[PDB]
């Protein structure tokens, strides 16, 4: 359809509402590759389309915005996704990124280590994760909810995502977590978004739009992943790089969304409504302070 | 008295026919920008490519200290515009050329302050 001129495809609501059983993911156009513009890396293209899609949602965009990006390194030692995020986000946005393996980055600060070692004093307005372990792509094993970095991410969202904030967390057929889907029901809105450049992969970004800090909907994550796979299994997506050629409206608009430090007892239905519309961020506005736990060992004898 | 001269090593490597550093991060953009050399957002014009700055910095990419006395990097966290004819070697380009402190264009690749 006209989907080929979009940055990608978001899971249609009717699929979210089903009760499917989990099946294997078999993509009809599996193995096809999109033709990328000359000299553009897959991950620049993929992040550009992700950001083009996020431009269509009701993201809160305050002054002094704070964004953290997990899984930001590449096997090449650079950070293409960070470079796109920094291009997309308003100038001056504080951007922190992180990966297991060492890489060089345009982020304001970079932490190298397992994401479980990462701690921050402040809350965040946006969390992006491209974290992935290709060992999960084992078709010979049962496909169960994965923990590891997904357990970290769930706790990190509940502890350090500002009310009103948003997330985009990469999943695949085998790299997913039931609690993460359940946590999507704690946002004003959510979806699973597939980039058109990578439409032949079971990859999606699980996007939570405007965090409410409480369940708005009760989601069974095992079923929702089954619903997501059923959608992918029955809706081939035409590979497309069309949206990469129109960059004129790319930068995220600095909305100046209001930031307020509120205590729990003060969040009434009026606050919850503003949060739900991308019109309010709740967090302190203090300094951004991060750290990574380092395990110390002396292997001398 | 001893410090490694990475710039001279890369230059010599290039002149001996070495393959330029690869995987500099090229950005998507309109190519309707100002054309200035190093900017907070991609500013390529029709004759340039815009790149993530850290990925085009020899010191960042080689994991070595920056010549700056405070260790500050000119490129990290910014975007560098490279002439399309030189985009096969962004690291060599940024290391061999100079930005005009008046107009912000590359000397000899956009700076018209000598006219
Ligand atoms: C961008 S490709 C996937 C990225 O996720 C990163 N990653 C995978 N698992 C973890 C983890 N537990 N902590 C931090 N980064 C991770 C990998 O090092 C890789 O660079
Ligand atoms: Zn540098
Ligand atoms: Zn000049």
């Amino acid at each position: 359809s006209s989907q080929a001129w979009q940055p990608g495809v978001a899971m249609p609501n009717l699929y979210k509402m089903q009760r499917m059983l989990l099946e294997k993911c078999d993509l009809q156009n599996y193995g096809d590759s999109a033709t990328l513009p000359k000299g553009i890396m897959m991950n620049v293209a993929k992040y550009t389309q992700l950001c083009q899609y996020l431009n269509t949602l009701t993201l809160a965009v305050p002054y002094n915005m704070r964004v953290i990006h997990f899984g930001a390194g590449s096997d090449k030692g650079v950070a293409p996704g960070t470079a796109v995020l920094r291009q997309w986000l308003p100038t001056g946005t504080l951007l922190v990124d992180s990966d297991l393996n060492d890489f060089v980055s345009d982020a304001d600060s970079t932490l190298i280590g397992d994401c479980a070692t990462v701690h921050t004093a402040n809350k965040w307005d946006l969390i992006i994760s491209d974290m992935y372990d290709p060992k999960t792509k084992n078709v010979t094993k049962e496909n169960d909810s994965k923990e590891g970095f997904f357990t970290y991410i769930c706790g990190f969202i509940q502890q350090k995502l500002a009310l009103g904030g948003s997330v985009a967390i990469k999943i695949t057929e085998h790299s997913w977590n039931a609690d993460l889907y359940k946590l999507m029901g704690h946002f004003a809105w959510w979806t699973a978004f597939v980039t058109n450049v990578n439409a032949s992969s079971s990859e999606a970004f699980l996007i939570g739009c405007n965090y409410l800090g409480k369940p708005r909907e009760q989601i069974d994550g095992y079923v929702m992943h089954a619903n997501y796979i059923f959608w992918r299994n029955t809706n081939p997506i035409q590979l497309s790089s069309y949206s990469l050629f129109d960059m004129s409206k790319f930068p995220l608009k600095l909305r100046g969304t209001a930031v307020m430090s509120l205590k729990e007892g003060q969040i009434n239905d009026m606050i919850l409504s503003l949060l739900s519309k991308g019109r309010l961020i709740i967090r302190e506005n203090n300094r951004v302070v991060i750290s990574s736990d380092v395990l110390v060992n002396n292997e001398n004898l | 008295a001893f410090a490694v001269d990475a710039a001279k090593a890369y230059k010599d490597y290039l002149a001996s026919g070495g393959q330029p550093i690869t995987n500099c991060v090229k950005m998507l953009c309109t190519h309707t920008g100002t054309g200035q050399a190093i900017t907070v957002t991609p500013e390529a014009n029709m004759d340039q490519e815009s790149f993530g700055g850290a990925s085009c910095c020899l010191y960042c990419r080689c994991h070595i200290d920056h010549p700056n006395p405070k260790g500050f990097c000119d490129l990290k966290g910014k975007y560098v515009q490279i002439p399309t004819t030189c985009a096969n070697d962004p690291v060599g380009f940024t290391l061999k050329n100079t930005v005009c402190t008046v107009c912000g264009m590359w000397k000899g690749y956009g700076c018209s302050c000598d006219q």
